[PDB]
């Protein structure tokens, strides 16, 4: 639907009827979206954190960076002397291009497969399902975390277009 | 009176004591052992 | 660089791997016999396939008291027989 | 009264865009 | 004065490879055994004395189900010390109990401190503004908010988040179920900067990679980069008419481009944290008033808001027994919601 | 007298409009819930 | 509908308040040379 | 003894082919035994 | 020029100025407090300190006069009920206007000193620049601090020179004023004994005199003044700000959790007695002692005090609440008029029957009925074609013991059903809805509201004390960066020691 | 208890199989720190 | 500057800006005080939680 | 020329020695039946 809550109600029944929360495409899909803020924090502060001195305490360094100048604005020497030594040398980059070109293709990537995860659960290749997985010795069923999921997912199924079945199966 | 529980405070202290203890121990040592060349 | 052997310099030395066919297949075992002796179990208060449930009960034994939790969990495990 | 406030406050937004697109500080190279 | 303290002091930062510091005296331990608590309860611990739940690779679970799962409700908010008067130094009973659980959080909790405290040492060793520790501050906030404040506001650590792939879906479903989250304005701005986040990230870096000087005479235009170089490696004045004229506007500052990078998705995590600590308190957005005063007298009134409720009366009805097995619920069949038919 | 601390202040063009779309945006946001 | 009359005003402050802020300092930055 | 004798190449092979091992034995895991549903 | 954000830091140099504006916040904060308090005021209802006490009304500020020994009005009521009292000067109203009194005085000084901003006092008598010897105010202000400290504790809390506290029984029931002794015992430690209270503001104090004037007389080490700036003030906000949010962290959890200092009659009840039926057993064992000395049904659960019954009642629990569900409680129930009595519900075999009640977490419940071993026994059901629980089938009736309906029982199944709906929330009261156009949803209490505002803003100060001691500890490259930085200084191996460039 | 030996015993005799291979670097590295 | 009858009672009070102690000074008595203060807080802290039960404190509104 | 025990040897090596009783530990799973 094309509003806030019709939102919501879209993805409540996605994940009773495909599981979507177990689907890897979603899961892929969060690392994208999640990964892609990290990154865009990341390199924003790291960027903003080796801006060259260029204006007094009493002024936005904004006005340090003038549109259109030749020279860099900030020492990315200083940054990656920074990162690696926060984490280890080489995990830090040191060359521009990879890096924004590693800042464009983590999201992009992971929302391609997030896309496609709601296009081939469009044709009912649905999230991992583990319900009744673990048995015990007698074959009583051990319940895990995706049978709390399972439990959950029944009661968005049951109550979801309360009117509109007549037949047990929701096969759409 | 000593409750079982304050009795575990008790070793709860001295543990971390210990723990904190050793740690500063062998760091003070190895820093001693190889220092910087000024 | 910051003084330590590069990575590349010793894993394709022979003296690296000399030690390491030994200390890393020698890990595995001691792994495999945590689990296979049963170890891992008894450390760990992990019930085995047969001991979730006794024969006839189907209730969880859960624990429902903070101070006296342990006792709790010592009588479920005297109650499979 | 709630309507017209959403609507009132929707429309605000749309004027804004126009100022900030035809009537932005204009970038100048140096 | 050389004394001790300034040889430790010479020691702690010398440049290796894994910089140590002071903070490192903080940092490592806790880092180290909160992943190693993580590792070991996933791999070998159970969730059937306090949950009735099978959760390590031991008993049948997968990378999915697996999980450190949070203590009995009956465990109250209790620290539960290893050594402390529920587990008495009884290391296998505190497995068993969920002990586990808040040494992750506790070790994880002062482990993100001496990360934050080791951005500000090398920051002030180096002599680089502290942004990256600033911008930390937004994971610490959801931290403290999600796994300690919100515990802390209901009955006991069992509410909390587990430590589990699969536990962690089960909690956004109740958050939805019981809290109506996906309504909450904090929760819908914490959304508009993670999106808006993956956006800038995604935008500026395929701006940057398109508006690339030609440096270099090969098809790989990576090589064409020098650390050192003064020259911007791309056109800022290209990009910015390019955006002007798709999108309307561009940046033209490209200092205030990357401020705005940090900005929005560590706002955006600090209104997520504010709503989260409402929901400690069950201080919800449910419900909206005067929708449901239309929607009691008039039957014939239905929106996409009345749709939802109905949604979240059946994930509390068939999911309370098994998700709270201490409360001993039982609702018969004749009681739980259902639409016709399903 | 005049005291030697004060300084004047800026607000820039792009600034205004920045401030006043996130203003608009948060009403738009909150004024359901004020309604309630 | 039964909305909390409140609302009016409470929405109208939020918007003015903090937008006639703004406006005071930009104008008053053109105004300078 | 001195680094350079195995070849860089050989090392990441052999080491890529116990990571495929190690894995397909957990797929494998999936389908029998504990966890398997049956 | 300055951006907006950065307007306030031109008083950073200029402690006459700050002096007048620190001067006009505390009179802003001293207006609101009257203000508040005058609102409160023209809107509180004082007949009925059963069922309508203040926390039902939406009383913020009350509660804290109260808990201090404040407890009348100047008209001739007190909150405890009592008629025809004179509080002398200290009323509700002398308080209030005090503060506006106050408020007023103190936005004159704040004139006086924005305008005669350049005194000596304030210059550096070696060098005339403007200076403050912030280690020993901080000695100054800490021995104030612990000579209040101490007497707060000693003269205002034990009576000795002063009205005392709040104090009250384990269940809310007969609380008033009283002086207080300290508790110089372990027991002093227990967040509920008022004991402590005492015991802690005399103790602390006394340490606070001996720490201030240690503070006036010993300098701080150089090695502790250079390490944490103590020549720049924004070091002193950094630490503030860090101690302000811990202590607000405290309020808030001993607001949520309860302690002496948090009676349930100031703010109402909290969530943890509900969760562990904490009024509901003391009520059972009253009925208990009734009936085992004698006593009917009726006079068991008759002799019950309204107010210990109203506490039973899941409408008073503050985790009940929602964010934008604004007002009194008395706005979503109703102004409670009287208990209706205890509801005891039977089947057709005469069985007792006892509802589930509702967990806090539920906005809403099933009506599920069971035996005293927990067995099922009746409910209202959804599905009607497969019911086997019905009421109707069933054969459940209601009767009533104590309040209003004691003596009553009913038969029919909507009403009875109509009973047991309500039985979920606890005892049954009647509510007047109609004078406030209450709309009969839950709102939450004055303690939900303190303990939600000051969560928030201990979180939010948490990063103001980020933010300032990165300033305090990074001034030198607030700006940017050294423009000549060696990359020597950032690449790996150079020194041995990072950032030491003796270590070459 | 026999399964603690039996799961320590594979770690024990790696680990002074590593230190028969590295002793002599082991002292002369200790050696020249000195 | 402006000099007043009562600037001149206080002056001796704001009259050493910047006057140290040499060296470390009384720094290890001071961390004696905060690691008291430590054991303070883990005391008070853990008797609120039940982590610590002391004979006749009894953690509850039932103390009145 | 280079030293063998340093700090970076021993962040590997509280990694990687668990990891690899662990693999052990796990790969054993895969043939425990019900
Ligand atoms: C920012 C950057 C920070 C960086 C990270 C720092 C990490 C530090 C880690 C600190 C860990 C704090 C643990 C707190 C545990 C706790 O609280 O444990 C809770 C205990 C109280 O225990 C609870 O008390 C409840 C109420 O009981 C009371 O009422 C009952 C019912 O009537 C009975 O009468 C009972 O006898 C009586 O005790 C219930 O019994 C609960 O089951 C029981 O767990 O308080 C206590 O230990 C102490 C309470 C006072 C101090 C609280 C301040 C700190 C937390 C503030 C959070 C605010 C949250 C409020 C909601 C929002
Ligand atoms: C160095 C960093 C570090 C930090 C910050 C922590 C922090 C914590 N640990 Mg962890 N731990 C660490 C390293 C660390 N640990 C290491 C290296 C190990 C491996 C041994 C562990 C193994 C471990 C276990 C098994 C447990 C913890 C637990 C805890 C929690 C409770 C700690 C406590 O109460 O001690 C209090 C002790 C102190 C504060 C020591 C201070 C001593 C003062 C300053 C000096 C005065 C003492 C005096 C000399 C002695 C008087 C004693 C006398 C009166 C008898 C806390 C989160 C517990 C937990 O997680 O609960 C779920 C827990 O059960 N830790
Ligand atoms: C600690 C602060 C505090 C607390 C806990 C209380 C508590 C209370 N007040 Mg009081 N009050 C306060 C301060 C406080 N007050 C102040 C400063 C004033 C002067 C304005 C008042 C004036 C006042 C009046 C006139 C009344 C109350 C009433 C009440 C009661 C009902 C509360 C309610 O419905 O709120 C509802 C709360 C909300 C709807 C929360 C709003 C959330 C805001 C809008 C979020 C803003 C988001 C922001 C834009 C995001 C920025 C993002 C950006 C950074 C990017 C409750 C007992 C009422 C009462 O019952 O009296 C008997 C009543 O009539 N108060
Ligand atoms: C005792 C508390 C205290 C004091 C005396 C100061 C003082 C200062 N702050 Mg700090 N700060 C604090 C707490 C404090 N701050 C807290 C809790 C935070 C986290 C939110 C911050 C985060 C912060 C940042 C990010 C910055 C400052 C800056 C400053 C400096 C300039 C401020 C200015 O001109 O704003 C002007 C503000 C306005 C003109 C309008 C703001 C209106 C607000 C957003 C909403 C209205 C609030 C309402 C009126 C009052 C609510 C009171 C509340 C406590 C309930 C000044 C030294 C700035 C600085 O460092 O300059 C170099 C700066 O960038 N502060
Ligand atoms: C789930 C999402 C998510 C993850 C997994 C994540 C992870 C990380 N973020 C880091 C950094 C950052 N994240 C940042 C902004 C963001 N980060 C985001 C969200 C995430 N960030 C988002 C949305 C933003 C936007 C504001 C910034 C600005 C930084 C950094 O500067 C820093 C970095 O260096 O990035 C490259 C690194 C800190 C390393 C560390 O603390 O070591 C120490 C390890 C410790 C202290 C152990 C922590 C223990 C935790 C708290 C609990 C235990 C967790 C278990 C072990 C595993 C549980 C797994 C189950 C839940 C499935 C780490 C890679
Ligand atoms: C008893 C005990 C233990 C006592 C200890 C006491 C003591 C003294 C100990 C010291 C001894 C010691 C070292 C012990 C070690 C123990 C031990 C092993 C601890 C380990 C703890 C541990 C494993 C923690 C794990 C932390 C962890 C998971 C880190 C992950 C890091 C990671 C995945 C990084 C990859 C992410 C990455 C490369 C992101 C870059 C993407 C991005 C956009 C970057 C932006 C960016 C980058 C630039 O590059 C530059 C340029 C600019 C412009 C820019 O935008
Ligand atoms: C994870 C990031 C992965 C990035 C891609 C992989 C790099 C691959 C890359 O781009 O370069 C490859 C790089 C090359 O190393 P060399 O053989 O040249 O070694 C030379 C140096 O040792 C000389 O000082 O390999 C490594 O640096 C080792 C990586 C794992 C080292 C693990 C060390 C132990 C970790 C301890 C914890 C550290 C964090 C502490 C703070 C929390
Ligand atoms: C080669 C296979 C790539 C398949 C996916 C596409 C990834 C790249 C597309 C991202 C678009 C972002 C916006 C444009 C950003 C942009 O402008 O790009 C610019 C960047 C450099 O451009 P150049 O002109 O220098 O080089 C590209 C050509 O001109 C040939 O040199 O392009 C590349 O680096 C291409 C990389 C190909 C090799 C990448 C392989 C990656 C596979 C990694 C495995 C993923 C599996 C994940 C499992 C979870
Ligand atoms: C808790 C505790 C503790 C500690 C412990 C520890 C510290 C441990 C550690 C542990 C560890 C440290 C472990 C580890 C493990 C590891 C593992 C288990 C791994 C695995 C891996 C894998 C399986 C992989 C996979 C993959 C991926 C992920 C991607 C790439 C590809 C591949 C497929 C390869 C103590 C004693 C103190 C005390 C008590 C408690
Ligand atoms: C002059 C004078 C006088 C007078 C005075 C007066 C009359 C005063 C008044 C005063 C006042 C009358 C004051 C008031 C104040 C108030 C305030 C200051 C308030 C504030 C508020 C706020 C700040 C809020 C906020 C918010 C909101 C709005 C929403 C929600 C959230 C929050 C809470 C944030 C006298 C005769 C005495 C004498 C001398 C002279
Ligand atoms: C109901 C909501 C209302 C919110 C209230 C908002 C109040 C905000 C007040 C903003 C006041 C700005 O204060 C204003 O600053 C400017 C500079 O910035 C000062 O201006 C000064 O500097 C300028 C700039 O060189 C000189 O040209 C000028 O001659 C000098 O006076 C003004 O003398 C002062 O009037
Ligand atoms: C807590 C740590 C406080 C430092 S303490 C300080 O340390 C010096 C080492 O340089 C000694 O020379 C000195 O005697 C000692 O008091
Ligand atoms: C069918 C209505 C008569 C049966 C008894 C109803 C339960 S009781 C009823 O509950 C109302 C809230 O719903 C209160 O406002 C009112 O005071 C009270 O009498
Ligand atoms: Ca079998
Ligand atoms: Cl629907
Ligand atoms: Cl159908
Ligand atoms: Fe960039
Ligand atoms: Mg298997």
């Amino acid at each position: 639907p094309l509003g806030i809550s019709g939102t919501f109600n879209f993805m409540i029944v996605f994940q009773a009827e495909h599981n979507i929360l177990m689907h890897p495409f979603h899961q892929l899909g969060v690392a994208g979206v999640f990964g892609g803020a990290l990154f865009c924090a990341m390199h924003g502060s790291l960027v903003t954190s080796s801006l060259i001195r260029e204006t007094t305490e009493t002024e936005s360094a904004n006005y340090g960076y003038k549109f259109g100048q030749e020279e860099e604005t900030y020492n990315i020497v200083a940054a990656h002397g920074y990162f690696g030594r926060l984490i280890f040398q080489y995990a830090s980059f040191n060359n521009s291009r990879s890096l924004h070109f590693f800042l464009a293709a983590w999201p992009v990537v992971g929302v391609w497969f997030a896309a496609l995860g709601i296009s081939t659960m469009a044709f009912n290749l649905n999230g991992f399902n583990f319900n009744h997985s673990v048995i015990d010795a007698k074959g009583n069923v051990i319940n895990t975390w995706a049978d709390i999921i399972n439990r959950a997912n029944l009661g968005m199924e049951v109550m979801h277009e309360r009117n509109a079945h007549n037949f047990p199966l929701d096969l759409a | 009176t000593i409750t079982p529980s304050l009795k575990g405070f008790f070793i709860g202290l001295l543990s971390g004591a210990v723990v904190l203890g050793l740690t500063f121990a062998v760091l003070i040592a190895i820093s001693q052992i190889d220092k910087v060349q000024r | 660089t910051t003084g330590e052997r590069p990575f590349s310099d010793i894993i394709t030395s022979v003296r690296y791997w000399v030690i390491h066919s030994i200390t890393i297949p020698a890990l595995f075992i001691a792994g495999w016999l945590f689990v296979s002796t049963g170890l891992a179990y008894d450390v760990f208060g992990t019930p085995r396939p047969d001991s979730y449930y006794a024969q006839e009960q189907r209730s969880i034994p859960l624990v429902t008291d903070r101070f006296e939790a342990k006792q709790q969990v010592e009588t479920f495990l005297e109650q499979l027989k | 009264m709630e309507t017209i406030t959403y609507v009132f406050i929707f429309a605000c937004i749309i004027a804004l865009f126009f100022f900030a697109i035809f009537f932005r500080e204009p970038p100048r190279i140096t | 004065e050389r004394g001790w303290f300034d040889i430790l002091d010479d020691w702690l930062k010398r440049d290796r490879f894994v910089f140590v510091g002071w903070s490192g005296i903080l940092l490592f331990p806790c880092a180290y055994l909160a992943l190693g608590g993580w590792l070991t309860g996933t791999t070998f611990v159970t969730s059937w004395y306090t949950h009735g739940l099978a959760s390590s690779y031991l008993e049948g679970c997968n990378f999915l189900t697996v999980a450190v799962s949070t203590p009995a409700n009956s465990m109250g908010h209790s620290l539960l010390l290893l050594w402390g008067p529920e587990a008495q130094g009884d290391f296998t009973r505190w497995c068993q109990l969920g002990g586990l659980w808040t040494f992750i959080a506790l070790h994880g909790a002062f482990g993100l401190i001496g990360f934050m405290l080791r951005q500000f040492e090398i920051a002030r060793l180096v002599g680089v503004r502290p942004y990256n520790a600033i911008a930390f501050s937004a994971p610490i906030a959801v931290f403290v908010s999600v796994f300690l404040i919100y515990p802390l506001g209901q009955s006991s650590w069992f509410f909390a988040p587990s430590f589990g792939v699969a536990a962690i879906f089960r909690f956004l479903l109740f958050f939805q179920g019981f809290h109506n989250w996906t309504l909450n304005p904090f929760h819908m701005m914490g959304v508009a900067g993670v999106l808006g986040g993956a956006l800038l990230c995604a935008i500026h870096g395929a701006t940057v990679e398109n508006t690339l000087f030609q440096d270099g005479e090969g098809a790989s235009t990576f090589r064409a980069f020098n650390p050192t170089q003064a020259e911007e490696t791309y056109s800022m004045v290209t990009a910015n008419r390019f955006w002007s004229q798709i999108f309307g506007i561009a940046f033209s500052n490209k200092r205030w481009l990357h401020f705005f990078m940090l900005f929005v998705p560590v706002t955006g995590l600090w209104m997520s944290a504010i709503g989260v600590v409402g929901l400690a308190l069950n201080l919800r957005s449910y419900d909206f008033i005067s929708q449901e005063i239309r929607a009691a007298e008039d039957p014939e009134f239905e929106t996409f808001y009345t749709k939802n409720l109905l949604l979240n009366e059946g994930i509390r009805a068939w999911m309370a027994p098994q998700d709270q097995p201490h409360e001993n619920f039982v609702f018969p069949e004749e009681v739980l919601p259902r639409g016709n038919a399903l | 007298e005049p005291n030697p601390n004060r300084q004047p202040v800026e607000l820039n063009r792009t600034s205004l409009y920045l401030g006043l779309l996130l203003i608009l945006v948060l009403a738009l946001l909150f004024s359901s819930y004020f309604f309630n | 509908m039964e909305v909390n009359q409140l609302g009016l005003i409470a929405t109208a402050l939020f918007v003015l308040v903090p937008s006639v802020f703004l406006i005071i300092l930009y104008v008053q930055t053109e105004s300078q040379q | 003894s001195e680094g350079g004798r195995i070849p860089l190449w050989i090392v990441a092979t052999v080491a890529g082919m116990g990571v495929i091992v190690i894995v397909g034995l957990f797929f494998y895991g999936a389908y029998a035994g504990l966890g398997s549903s049956l | 020029g300055l951006p907006w954000y950065r307007v306030h830091t031109v008083l950073i140099n200029d402690p006459g100025r700050l002096i007048a504006a620190h001067l006009m916040h505390t009179a802003l904060v001293a207006g609101w407090a009257g203000s508040m308090a005058l609102y409160e005021l023209a809107t509180f209802d004082p007949s009925d300190p059963v069922l309508n006490p203040m926390w039902r009304q939406g009383m913020f500020v009350l509660p804290f006069m109260a808990r201090l020994g404040v407890t009348g009005s100047w008209s001739g009521w007190s909150i405890t009920g009592e008629t025809g009292i004179d509080p002398g000067f200290w009323s509700f109203e002398g308080v209030a206007l005090a503060h506006i009194v106050l408020s007023g005085l103190l936005f004159l000084a704040a004139c006086w000193h924005w305008v005669y901003w350049d005194l000596e006092l304030f210059r550096d008598p070696r060098t005339g620049e403007p200076a403050l010897d912030l280690p020993k105010m901080f000695g100054i202000h800490l021995f104030l601090a612990g000579l209040l400290c101490f007497g707060f504790g000693a003269f205002h809390l034990t009576g000795l020179f002063g009205p005392g506290m709040w104090v009250s029984d384990p269940y809310g029931l007969t609380g008033s004023v009283q002086p207080v002794a300290p508790e110089w015992g372990p027991d002093g430690f227990n967040p509920y004994n008022p004991g402590g209270v005492v015991a802690h503001h005399i103790a602390a104090g006394i340490v606070g005199i001996i720490a201030g004037l240690f503070h006036i007389l010993v300098r701080p080490p150089q090695r502790l003044y250079k390490a944490l700036r103590m020549g720049n003030i924004e070091t002193v906000l950094s630490s503030s700000i860090a101690a302000v949010f811990f202590a607000a962290f405290v309020v808030a959890g001993t607001m949520w959790y309860g302690s002496a200092t948090t009676p349930i009659e100031l703010f109402g009840p909290t969530r943890y007695q509900w969760d562990s039926s904490y009024f509901q057993q003391e009520i059972n064992r009253r009925v208990q002692a009734s009936l085992a000395s004698g006593a009917t049904l009726e006079e068991a659960w008759s002799a019950i005090p309204e107010k210990l019954a109203f506490y039973d009642y899941i409408g008073n629990n503050p985790a009940k609440g929602g964010l934008f569900r604004t007002g009194p409680m008395n706005k979503g129930d109703g102004i409670a008029q009287a208990w209706k009595g205890h509801a005891v519900f039977r089947n057709k075999e005469g069985e007792e029957l006892f509802v589930r009640r509702m967990p806090a977490f539920f906005e809403s419940f099933p009506v599920i009925l069971t035996d005293k071993n927990g067995v099922v026994k009746a409910d209202i059901p959804f599905r009607r074609a497969e019911s086997k629980y019905s009421f109707e089938q069933q054969g459940v009736t209601v009767s009533f013991y104590g309040g209003e309906l004691n003596g009553q029982t009913f038969t029919d199944p909507p009403t009875v059903k109509s009973y047991a709906r309500k039985a979920i929330f606890g005892e049954i009261f009647e509510f007047d809805t109609e004078t406030l156009n209450s709309d009969g949803i839950f709102r939450t209490s004055p303690r939900g509201w303190f303990t939600f505002a000051h969560a928030v803003f201990a979180l939010l100060f948490f990063f103001g004390h980020i933010w300032h001691g990165a300033r305090t500890l990074f001034r030198d490259v607030f700006s940017g960066i050294d423009p000549e930085l060696s990359p020597e200084q950032v690449e790996w191996g150079f020194y041995q020691k990072v950032g030491d460039v003796t270590t070459r | 208890d026999w399964r603690v030996l039996v799961v320590l015993l594979p770690v024990l005799l790696a680990a002074g199989w590593a230190v028969r291979n590295i002793l002599p670097y082991a002292v002369k590295q200790v050696q020249k720190l000195l | 500057a402006r000099r007043t009858w009562l600037g001149d009672i206080l002056r001796p009070l704001n009259s050493e800006y910047g006057k140290v102690a040499p060296g470390w000074g009384t720094t290890p008595l001071m961390a004696v005080f905060m690691g008291l203060f430590l054991v303070f807080l883990l005391i008070i802290l853990e008797i609120y939680n039940s982590t610590l039960i002391l004979d006749g404190v009894n953690v509850s509104w039932k103390a009145l | 020329s280079y030293p063998i025990f340093t700090v970076r040897w021993v962040a590997v090596h509280t990694l990687a020695v668990p990891t690899i009783f662990f693999l052990g530990a796990i790969a054993a799973m895969q043939f425990i039946q019900r």
